[PDB]
């Protein structure tokens, strides 16, 4: 795992920039604004709380490694994504309309951009039927 | 196709009053068949009930055979059951397996028994197996199983300690009553098996009375064992009943179903953004509009946002609790402090 | 004017000590009548009790008829029972129906049977029926029914699974004990009806002892069934008891009756303003002082205000919960943020 | 109900005035002030919360249609109005004094104007005896 | 001065291990006397136990007579029991009455019986009554009574409905089994009294088996009644057990005893200030430093402050709840808003 | 180095599936031995089971003797069990004592009894005792004991009142039924011991039926006693079941294990700083950067900080409650007020 | 009770001054400061809450009458005062030392003046024993 | 003894410097800053709350005596320290690595100085094995 530890350390150093060994809310927000996201202080605190295990308010390298060591291909993650998709499933038959999916994606939550919403619809297209199947969507999302 | 979905909702997920009436009528006809099965064992009613059994079983086997086929065809409305493999995935459910077994054994009985003790025992057991047909969704079984699994440590503890008490008290009463002879000259406790039978009957508070200790030592041991170890066998009912009541009470503090719509949309969006970050030529990279080393940072920030979205979706599906109050106060206090810091910074910048 | 209300509060909704004494005396004399009816079935006490029964029943039928007439007249104090249709609305209630039936059948019995087995069977059943007269308001029945309805899914689950276990275990024990003969030469399990009777008696933990399995297979099946399926029949008592305790505990965190006065007044006012908006020439239109298109907006704002008032009245009638804390914090945080924003706006306006 | 949808869309456009497709607290308060109500921010948030289903903080046209599709003639609404009236019923006989009703209406809650309170009393007049029957009042109010 | 209090704490409110050992020894000697009473009824042990009973009863009557006098003298440490009327107030308590009865009847029995059936029945009942001596403070009785009183409506409802079910089912089974004759030629249900005895034994899940329905109608009625009405008699145990558990859980969220010291001091001070306002020449009037008409206003403000102090003392003695959170947030929000208004007013005065 | 830890985790604190399979196999073989012990008492199976018992007991005594030695060696992985005294400290545990007894008595039996009735009774009791070997950590016993200790006052109250009721009702029924003779000419209530046996069997809802009151007075007393005093014996099961359910519900509001890391570190640091303050030449005195009289103040401030750290560690290990909300609001309100005071002070200093 | 209503109305008018018919926190605090007590806003709100029943935030004449119609000689009030006294009862024998009572009265709660504390001790003096009986104190306090 | 009372009174006078007889948050913070610790207001309130029994917000001499009369050699205190040490015990065998102990001590909680952390490690050194036994550490910590 030489390459994995090397790239994780490089990513950690791209956030730290101080040599302290801990990533704080200020540093995370600084990098996010460098990317151009002007995140809220509450958002940054929520981002920090997940990675931070000890509870001191920062992120150490063991915490960074633990958070990078997770996987979205997990069965629980797949079930969670399916359950999130079932909120917009009206009939309950495992199908969601393309128009309703596009509206929800563009107008709720993170408010995805139109181009990436069309990219998702292209990926989640059952031969262009118009009533997309959201099970194969989660299948290829978690396939990685 | 909407007719397939309509008949599926009629059959597997009934809602309304017509579906309830249909299912209730099916339950009544099955119960009448069971009552006829009971009456077939009685001597005077043996011939009449059995004569009525043949046509009733023919009618029921035809009706259930037609309804099974209709249901299996209608299963294609869902997405998991589309196609041949979807149909045989439907057939692997326990309730569908029971439905197929009941029908196939009914036809086998009608084709073999018609050409003894077994030829009627089989059909009697088959009309007992038909009472499982009432619960199509398995709701009662799932409701029992969740509460049983949650309190599994307590249930195991009570069962283990009660079993230990039963074994030891049965042995001691057997030792006390090994040679005793009651009225009519019969040794009630002739072996440890007899002592164990007495112990089970006593500890379950049934008390048939066919075995009662007759010596003073045995009566004293039985008195102490009855006083103490009976509660260990009455405990599981209390544990499960209190659990059921606690879940019912918790049902009144559930958040509205519309409160998780933004959280679910955010979870889907964050998961898909994490997925699409894996494509170097994706169109999700223009949100940050040259970009060479920012990819490693973006793929980490997106993962963190995905984890936050997972937490929010988890919290949105739970009933209200003290954790919600604590989190709300934390966010509000942080926002108020940030606003007052902004006030201070503005004042110092403007006036110095 | 107030005499009708006073006698209605005396009879239908007793409160104080005089009404309690009256109702307790009625309960005592009814219980004495029931005890005399019980004694009438004994050989030695048959003549004395029956001889005493006639005058006591005449006195009771006259007293209860007079009290029924007084109560029906006094029912007009309320507004639902004013007039002829109100009187026949009062008479339609189940308790009034029972009161009328008990009196009319009492007169019929005393006028026909007096001048054999049925003539005393009916009177015994009628004085058994007089114990329902104690609960004038139906409070006990409503209290039981609310908790039963709330826990209906759990009750149905437990009953269904216990019934399934009873049926299957009874069948298996019948198969194990079909041919067994006990002492004194009697086949206890001669049919599935006998097996079902044994199963009910065993699973309800009564255990009369008239039917006990006598083979080792039957004893093992009975042991497992008694250990497990007995809890499924003891569960409803635990569920209902825990529910009752939970409601009693929730009664200690109820909001004061005076906290819903503003909410009720606001609900009435908003509902009437929504109603009066439907009149083009109403005097509710001068609150906003040519009005042509503002009316369509006002009729929507009023509906929204009515919905808010409904929410507030619903919340005012509930006990304290975490939702109250969350809503209070939300409102307070919003007000504080608005105030600090006003501070910022004033400072920027004044000093720039 | 095409005409009903047309009038509902007209009302929604009157509330919106922006063409965005959503109604916010700012727009609702702007219209309310245009009518002369100067409502509080908490009041505006409470008004928005009932209509807003999805939880995004605004009102879309489906939410507006759902809110306009409700009814006050409902049996539950009638029972709720009766229960509200019972709070001021001293005895429990279904009658409330005209003077007490007038005092409550003018001095509590929304603080109805004297003229509309007299209008209500005229509508709920049991031959001028002075002890109004509040069940007939709910009967006529819910009759619409 | 402190010897009386020390012996009172030794006797009536034991604490430590020496007092516990003393009370345990007393309990053991009383239990040994009860066991000797039990053994006196047995034929072989009748003579020896009765011979031993005389000396044991003499020793116990002397010991309890001395200890009663010591306790009655030591009761003067308290303030309610000082003096002659205080001593007769102590003697009036139920436990002291029982202690006096057990001693006086013991001396009477030992002086009359020693110098037949009644002479032994009385002393047996007297040593049965000595078990009440264990609970000196009545803690168990008060703990049971509080929970019973709190759940009184539920207990009354369950008892009433169970009694109605028992009465009706007993009557129906009596009608079904009036003429039936079992094996050995004995009519088990010969009267409604016999039916009621069967109903009590069945509904309490005892099931002796001396009376069992033998017809199919009676068995069906008994099956339904046993399935349903048994839970109505098992309910009170569940209600009371869940109540006990809920109080025990509430004991873990009790406020510290020191949180009510300021509240109690404030209540005493406010009550005494309200009392002293009644004196025109009191020295409590110089707090407001002539004074002619301010008295009417002061006596109202003091009453309002007294009511507030009563509320605060009531709240300080309760466990934590949602009401505490709501009140705390209300006070904090009010203080914060007042502070921001002070900020605004200061800034406007200084620069505006 | 780590092999000792791996085998200790395999034996004493199993986790995974291999250890579970091993322990399950041990449980099954012990249960088979118990079943063979039961079969040894029966006449036909006496020879075969006893003949098979010898080899099975030899195999089990060798296996358990080897495993006890392996476990005792492996105990050195922990720190409390290092060395000779650590090993004999391990041997003093009740479970290890039982394990040693079961093996040593097995070898003693195989070496003495093999080379009688006792020689089989002892081994039967020993392989009854082997069922305690399943619970290595005593988790079930501790889980029962904690809940029993928490509800000890309620359990004692119910037991005491039920015992009093049993004693008094038994005496009254004995008086009512002293001279009665049932069918077949046998006095069921011949003494107060017989009355007590009847009372225990009735109040525990067993009801064997060997003693039933036969007079109307006895039946009435038995009816009242059965209706009332039975709930006092069914109460402990309800109390303990509701307690178990309440703990299980409280398990869902527990704080994460990582939340107490800062609190534990702070407690250790504060305790060690209090300890090191006792050294005049310690290096903990340079935290304040001579120092002669400040030592008395520092040693008090450090003790106060240690007490605060103890409180924080206690609070970090508890589930969420209203106290957490109250403390959080208090701290947040204090911080906000301090910030607004800083705003006011800055404004007044800058502008006046 | 014409005289009782008379002086109650006089006291209500003295508290009101505005003539509106209600007493607010501002008016109550104004009168209290006229007496010289500068009460806190939280204290004034707590004072208003007890008297105010309807919940509108003020005190009407019926509320004033209800509050003035109470009594301190009630058995519950006597038991409450006894329970408050038992907090400072160490032994539990119904006696509290004069020095401890004086310290508590002067240093806790309302912080009674020394002169009125000596007045109370003179009233609650069982022949100058020095260990005052707090039961006769409550007895004569409730005698009024 | 009289010596203990005299030294406790001397410490109380050093904390008070006012002769009032009570120690407030302001006085405690003043002394702490005189030592050079700049404590937070929340920290000072937490420090006061433990010692303050009556609840008036200050510390009287009886409260000071009660707080100084405690001891860390208590069995419950020893069990609490052991439970705190078990949080950082990974295996559960009663041993904690020296490096992990040093890191936790320097980087969590009160953030002990390096010199005192080395002093602790010297005290808690089982012949320099490197895997310190934290049971003997608590044993000698609670010895005095
Ligand atoms: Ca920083
Ligand atoms: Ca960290
Ligand atoms: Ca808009
Ligand atoms: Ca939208
Ligand atoms: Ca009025
Ligand atoms: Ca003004
Ligand atoms: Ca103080």
């Amino acid at each position: 795992t030489e390459e994995q530890i090397a790239e994780f350390k490089e990513a950690f150093s791209l956030f730290d920039k101080d040599g302290d060994g801990t990533i704080t809310t200020k540093e995370l927000g600084t990098v996010m604004r460098s990317l151009g996201q002007n995140p809220t202080e509450a958002e940054l605190q929520d981002m920090i709380n997940e990675v931070d295990a000890d509870g001191n308010g920062t992120i150490d390298f063991p915490e960074f490694l633990t958070m990078m060591a997770r996987k979205m291909k997990d069965t629980d993650s797949e079930e969670e994504i399916r359950e999130a998709f079932r909120v917009f499933d009206k009939d309950g038959n495992g199908y969601i309309s393309a128009a309703e999916l596009r509206h929800v994606m563009t107008n709720l939550g993170e408010k995805l951009t139109d181009e990436e919403v069309d990219e998702m619809i292209r990926e989640a297209d059952i031969d262009g039927d118009g009533q997309v199947n959201y099970e194969e969507f989660v299948q290829m999302m978690t396939a990685k | 196709t909407h007719v397939q979905g309509r008949v599926y909702n009629f059959l597997e997920r009934p809602t309304g009053w017509k579906c309830f009436v249909y299912h209730f009528a099916v339950f009544l006809i099955v119960l009448v068949c069971l009552i006829f099965s009971v009456l077939s064992t009685i001597e005077q009613y043996a011939a009449l009930a059995t004569g009525t059994l043949f046509w009733m079983e023919i009618v029921l086997v035809v009706f259930f055979g037609t309804e099974y086929v209709v249901r299996l065809w209608s299963a294609g409305c869902r997405s998991k059951y589309v196609g041949l493999w979807g149909r045989l995935r439907f057939a692997r459910k326990p309730i569908s397996i029971i439905d197929l077994i009941v029908v196939v054994a009914s036809m086998v009985v009608l084709c073999v028994g018609s050409k003894a003790t077994s030829a009627i025992r089989g059909i009697r057991f088959l009309q007992i197996l038909r009472m499982l047909h009432v619960d199509r969704q398995g709701g009662t079984w799932r409701l029992l199983g969740s509460v049983v699994f949650i309190h599994r440590q307590e249930l195991i503890t009570t069962l283990y300690i009660g079993f230990l008490g039963l074994i030891f008290s049965s042995y001691f009463v057997y030792l006390a009553e090994k040679d005793a002879v009651n009225e009519s000259g019969r040794v009630e406790f002739g072996s440890y098996a007899d002592a164990l039978w007495w112990g089970v009957v006593t500890v379950t508070t049934i008390g048939y009375g066919d075995k009662v200790p007759q010596t003073w030592v045995g009566k004293t041991i039985a008195s102490c064992f009855s006083v103490f170890a009976i509660s260990f066998f009455a405990l599981p009912a209390g544990i499960l009943g209190s659990g059921f009541a606690l879940k019912v009470q918790q049902k009144q503090r559930q958040k509205h179903f519309n409160r998780q719509i933004p959280a679910a949309a955010s979870l889907i969006q964050t998961a898909w953004r994490c997925y699409a970050a894996e494509n170097p030529d994706s169109s999700t990279w223009k949100i940050y509009i040259l970009r060479e080393h920012h990819r490693a940072t973006i793929k980490v920030i997106r993962r963190m946002q995905y984890f936050v979205a997972k937490k929010k979706f988890q919290q949105a599906r739970k009933p209200y609790d003290v954790r919600d109050v604590i989190e709300q106060y934390s966010q509000g206090h942080l926002n108020l402090m940030v606003r007052i810091k902004e006030l201070q910074r503005r004042l110092d910048q403007s006036i110095g």
